[PDB]
């Protein structure tokens, strides 16, 4: 019977691109997240809900992106630009229908992308099978 | 089988926030199979008895308030204050629902919901538990 | 389907929380199976599985919170922090949590103890099983 569903965090994360790396795993049933580059795959097609809770001291905008065959598909942003050095917490999730092989994971603003890193408080990224198609 | 199934994802794209004191409108959807969320009337109606989560995600950049709503009644307020920033108001509840009951979201004297370029507001639900 | 648990629960006392107290969700909205308890503010997990746990929690102030995870004695599996000048906030959490029968899931407060629970600003906790094992 289908399970998938993952919880990953950040704290030692590899940097680099506009995509959102959580590299500490909590939770990962089906292993479908991958830790290294921050891509949850799609074994078991169906719907899915993913979410974010990810904390920023500056400005940060942040997408759920997902692709189909390699081509990329853009969806919705969630922004906090309070700007003032101080914890605030973005979030955003949504329902993706999804086919085997779909990949999805988190992308930053170029222009707006402060992450914390540290150890006071915690980011986090999770998704799971809503049910199968 | 999909008719046995709930889920929707709907967004808010325009530019003008909702009415004071209104019922809030998603007027664009990103899935929405069974047609429970209606975009005409801003309401979900319950096809399918049993256990739903609900949870938005809405981008202001003034003061706002979300109310949900279950069958007329007020569920639960969350609300957000800012200044000319943007930030994310939201808010989330599951609720065990009978056939034709209604849910929907509202402001009330804090009602802005006008994200910065690249900030959306949304509204999903989905049935976990049919009876 | 047959193993149908999920809760939901709000605050509503105005009383503040010192470090290390159980954050109590006294007023429960929803709590299928009886698996949460209103009193203690604990979920303690009768069938083993997949489980989500979210909260939105409004504030006048600073805000960390620990989401904590164990048997009699718990440990904290990440901490959240959300801060406010001057200024109400609504900030949110989430964590997908693979869990063993007699395993207990609560929020607990830290020095950043500013929340509120009331009329028009709600602080609610929910959790529900994804997957039985
Ligand atoms: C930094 C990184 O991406 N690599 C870690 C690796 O150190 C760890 O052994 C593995 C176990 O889950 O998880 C990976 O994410
Ligand atoms: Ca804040």
């Amino acid at each position: 019977q289908p399970r998938p569903a993952f919880s990953a965090i950040r704290r030692n994360p590899p940097m680099g691109g506009n995509v959102v790396i959580f590299d500490t795993v909590i939770t990962n049933q089906e292993e479908p997240y991958q830790n290294h580059s921050g891509r949850f795959v799609c074994t078991v097609p169906g719907y899915y809900y993913f979410t974010f809770q990810v904390l920023s001291q500056w400005e940060i905008c942040l997408s759920i992106v997902s692709s189909s065959r390699g081509q990329v598909r853009r969806s919705l942003g969630f922004c906090d630009t309070t700007n003032k050095g101080l914890f605030q917490v973005v979030s955003g999730g949504m329902v993706l229908q999804l086919q085997q092989g779909d990949q999805v994971w988190v992308e930053k603003d170029p222009k707006k992308g402060h992450i914390y890193q540290g150890s006071e408080a915690d980011s986090v990224f999770s998704g799971f099978l809503i049910f199968p198609s | 089988k999909q008719k046995f199934q709930s889920v929707f994802t709907v967004t808010r794209q325009t530019h003008q926030p909702p009415a004071p004191n209104s019922l809030i409108r998603f007027n664009a959807v990103l899935t929405n199979p069974q047609g429970d969320y209606d975009t005409s009337t801003g309401k979900f109606t319950c096809k399918v008895p049993g256990l739903y989560y609900f949870v938005y995600h809405a981008s202001h950049t003034a003061n706002l308030c979300v109310l949900l709503y279950r069958s007329g009644v007020k569920v639960v307020t969350f609300c957000g204050h800012t200044s000319k920033t943007n930030q994310v108001n939201s808010g989330g509840v599951l609720l065990r629902l009978q056939v034709g009951e209604e849910v929907w979201l509202a402001v009330n004297d804090y009602y802005d919901m006008v994200g910065i370029q690249g900030s959306d507001s949304v509204f999903s639900g989905f049935l976990l538990f049919p009876d | 389907a047959t193993q149908k648990i999920a809760f939901s629960a709000t605050r509503t006392i105005n009383v503040p929380l010192r470090r290390d107290q159980t954050i109590r969700f006294d007023h429960v909205i929803t709590n299928m199976n009886n698996n949460y308890e209103p009193r203690s503010g604990k979920f303690t997990c009768k069938v083993p599985g997949l489980y989500y746990f979210t909260y939105h929690a409004s504030s006048r102030g600073n805000l960390c919170v620990n989401l904590m995870r164990g048997r009699e004695r718990a440990q904290k599996v990440v901490t959240f922090c959300d801060y406010a000048y001057n200024t109400f906030q609504v900030t949110t959490g989430g964590m997908v949590l693979k869990l063993e029968q007699g395993e207990n899931v609560f929020l607990q407060a830290t020095d950043k103890n500013s929340l509120l629970g009331m009329e028009g600003a709600n602080s609610i906790f929910s959790g529900f099983l994804l997957f039985p094992d």
